[PDB]
RNA sequence: UAUGUUAAGUGGAAAAGGAUGUGGGGUUGCACAGACAACUAGGAUGUUGGCUUAGAAGCAGCCACCAUUUAAAGAGUGCGU
RNA sequence: CACCUCGAUGUCGGCUCGUCGCAUCCUGGGGCUGUAGUCGGUCCCAAGGGUUGGGCUGUUCGCCCAUUAAAGCGGCACGCGAGCUGGGUUCAGAACGUCGUGAGACAGUUCGGUCCCUAUCCGUCGCGGGCGUUGGAAAUUUGAGAGGAGCUGUCCUUAGUA
RNA sequence: UAAACGCUGAAAGCAUCUAAGUGUGAAGCCCACCUCAAGAUGAGAUUUCCCAUUUCUUUAAGAAAGUAAGACCCCUGAGAG
């Protein structure tokens, strides 16, 4: 098996800009732009594109996949986006969006904010349901990882923010 | 200026008629005491017919001092003996009637019940 | 987190990954089945 | 950031706005005046050359007085430096008031200590003193100078030698009045030097 | 000079033991009437097989293991009640 | 084992001064828990600082008292006697028990008993003179780089909330 | 940055903190706080002052012999020693 030949649908009103390095993509929800390497050789039809390694060897097998994976990436977010979903769980918790700027109360003695930046919203639709909503796939994770590592889950209870949809195993404590 | 080894009189009825601090509490390596400073002792001499007794080791509290205690407007309150009262793990006192004066410095630190119980408190 | 120089998977959900060098076995199911190497 | 610099007067103790005492030391600061302003372009930092006490000119110099005359002032006998203040705000010829201060602000005060001497470790660093019965002969010596192996003393092994006129800084200190009309500062609390010496006033690095 | 190997500063320190490290060679299995891994649909019935125990009724302790449509299901893989 | 030291090798403990390692006693971070919470147990990282005062014994150790956030383990000629003490070490005296025919000895104990040295070199702490820094001088300075400091409890609140 | 936590992600269609890419992260490290510090011969930088004289020897970065700026001797002394 492999990914990296498999090809990669725009479909449309996506576009993209070839480069020595630095390769850019365009679109409806906006612009990314990231450094893949010189390894590659980059085949592109009208709505297509594949990537080719020069060898069968390891390190150009993974340099094929990944850059493949990122520009999959890349085309997916300028097209559909990418969000996560948290929900946090408690007695007296709570969450609210100012903007850019999320407040969170989740039992800590002071409210937490987190902050995104331009490319990245925080949503909730309820007090109890964020939803981290974005173009790049890193940085939505990541800001999604940091809010969770805020007060993150427990096995006793509950108490603690999530990911909708994930596995939080529980123990019957005493 | 309370070390160790060093003797007190009491200044309460609670039975005991001199002290001997064992070691002064508040952190590790506290050498000296004033007022407002427990104080962990012995008893050398009790009264006879009285609850503390001799050989006792028992918590205390300095009432007054020599080596006295100063006020944030320069004024400085000074004794003519070094004496302390035994108290319980609560800051009440063993006995129940304090002798002599006190100092105000107590109060900050709530030993209340004691400076309500000392006739004269300066 | 079990550090030993004998690491071997403990069910069959542990999973073995060299992640910075070091070796080391993870399951999702059992975290008591977390070791390393050292 | 902003400063002065001044001479110890001495000690006293002051009542504020009530009862309490206040230990305070007595700073003159007869106006100082700014000599040379120096940048990166020219000098490689931001700051701003100071003096303080006049000379006079017999006790001068010619080539003091030639960088004394941009000013327009008299022959200084203190001159320091100020650095991390604002250049734009400052110029040649300025005189530093003490109204710059405000009484209650938090201030840095650098000064030369007290020169004690050539004396023994146990003043200088604190080290014990052996015991003077039981018969000792070891009283106020400063002990071993260290192990065999390396067959040599290490480094900053503590030992008599001069104490004092040492540069020191005292910090979080306080400024309690000022007096504009006799130029004096009042600082909470006791400043390292002698009197007639020069102390160097600052706003906070850690407020 | 020529061919290769190593990615640890190994070289330039040391074992039992552990490891999808990497290179070579061989054997063997499965595979274009489609391998392996994934995703989708199903994953059951007479039957909750019985004994058991207040309760085990697929999975506490205890015997067997037929039958079904089949395109396939163990008289049940664990969790858990 | 006896390679160095018998034309000297000073023997334990304590004192003064410390310095280093980390196999970390506390503080700091984290994973697992048979971790409900408080306390914890265990392991990984971490050596920045700190890591008590007394009674008994010559004692190290150890026991006890009372605190501590904690009362770490080791090395540096079981650190340091041209820096201190000399309590303990059977130097010479004497005595008990025991042994010896005995002079004497310890399979044991006890009382008492001289600790010399003006620092040459390196080393360390401090202070100077000379010269140099490419004309001579007076001041202020960047800062390579070095050092120092680095600790911590209790209470209140959040909240008698989770 | 350590340990740990990862986000995305492939080798290995999944998975995965890593291989590239990227980030949280300790009383610890480099800074930040204080002090010493241009003998830092790699001898730094800025401001200001004195000026470019006489003779002899020589094409000599020459020698002595009076001076400028300035410093020192010497003396009265302590905030220093
Ligand atoms: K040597
Ligand atoms: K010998
Ligand atoms: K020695
Ligand atoms: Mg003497
Ligand atoms: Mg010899
Ligand atoms: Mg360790
Ligand atoms: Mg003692
Ligand atoms: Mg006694
Ligand atoms: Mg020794
Ligand atoms: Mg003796
Ligand atoms: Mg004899
Ligand atoms: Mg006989
Ligand atoms: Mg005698
Ligand atoms: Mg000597
Ligand atoms: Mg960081
Ligand atoms: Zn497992």
């Amino acid at each position: 098996s492999r990914i990296g030949n498999k090809v990669v649908v725009l479909p449309a009103g996506v576009e993209i800009k070839q480069d020595g390095n630095n390769i850019t993509v365009k679109g409806p929800k906006g612009e990314l732009t990231r450094e893949f390497s010189s390894d590659i050789k980059m085949n592109i039809e009208g709505n297509e594109v594949t990537f080719i390694r020069p060898n069968d060897s390891k390190e150009m097998k993974t340099i094929h996949g990944t850059t493949r994976a990122n520009f999959n990436n890349m085309v997916v977010g300028v097209s559909e986006g990418f969000q996560k979903a948290l929900e946090l769980i408690g007695v007296g918790y709570r969450a609210q969006v100012q903007g850019n700027k999320l407040t969170l109360n989740v039992g800590y003695s002071h409210p937490v904010e987190m902050t995104a930046p331009e490319g990245v919203t925080f949503e909730v639709p309820a007090n109890t349901q964020v939803i981290v909503k974005g173009i790049n796939k890193e940085v939505v994770g990541e800001l999604a990882a940091n809010i969770r590592g805020v007060r993150p889950p427990e096995p006793y209870k509950g108490k603690g923010i999530r990911y909708v949809g994930e596995f939080v195993r529980r123990k019957e404590g005493k | 200026m309370i070390q160790q080894e060093s003797r007190l009189r009491v200044a309460d009825n609670s039975g005991a008629r001199e002290i001997l601090t064992i070691k002064v509490l508040g952190g590790s390596g506290r050498k000296t005491a004033n007022i407002g400073d427990v104080i962990v002792a012995t008893v050398k001499q009790a009264t006879p017919g009285g609850v503390v007794k001799k050989g006792e080791v028992v918590k205390a509290v300095i009432v007054r001092t020599k080596s006295g205690a100063r006020r944030a407007d320069g004024s400085y309150i000074k004794f003519d003996e070094n004496a302390a009262v035994i108290i319980r793990d609560d800051k009440s006192p063993r006995g129940t009637r304090i002798f002599g004066p006190v100092a105000r410095e107590l109060r900050e630190n709530n030993f209340m019940k004691i400076v309500s119980l000392a006739p004269e408190v300066l | 987190m079990k550090v030993r120089p004998s690491v071997k998977p403990m069910c069959e959900h542990c999973k073995v990954i060299r992640r910075k060098g070091r070796v080391m076995v993870i399951c999702p199911a059992n975290p008591k089945h977390k070791q390393r190497q050292g | 950031t902003k400063g002065i610099l001044g001479k110890k007067v001495g000690m006293t103790q002051i009542f504020t706005e009530s009862g309490e005492l206040i230990p305070v030391t007595v700073v003159e600061a007869t106006p100082n005046v700014v000599l040379q302003v120096k940048t990166v372009e020219t000098d490689g930092y931001e700051a701003i050359q100071v003096g303080y006490q006049d000379k006079r000119e017999v006790l001068s110099n010619k080539p003091a007085k030639g960088h004394v005359a941009k000013a327009n002032t008299a022959p200084k006998r203190f001159i320091k430096e100020f650095k991390n203040v604002e250049l734009g705000e400052y110029e040649v010829g300025k005189e530093i008031k003490v109204d710059v201060f405000q009484a209650g602000d938090v201030v840095d005060v650098t000064g030369t200590t007290k020169g004690k001497g050539f004396q023994g470790a146990i003043k200088r660093h604190g080290q014990s003193r052996g015991p003077m019965s039981h018969g000792s002969r070891y009283h106020r010596r400063p002990g071993s100078m260290g192990p065999v192996a390396p067959n040599r003393v290490f480094k900053n092994k503590r030992l008599a030698g001069r104490m004092g006129g040492d540069r020191v800084t005292i910090q979080n200190l306080e400024v309690v009045k000022v007096d504009v009309e006799r130029n004096v500062i009042l600082i909470k609390g006791n400043i390292p030097g002698a009197k007639k010496s020069l102390i160097t006033i600052k706003s906070a690095v850690k407020a």
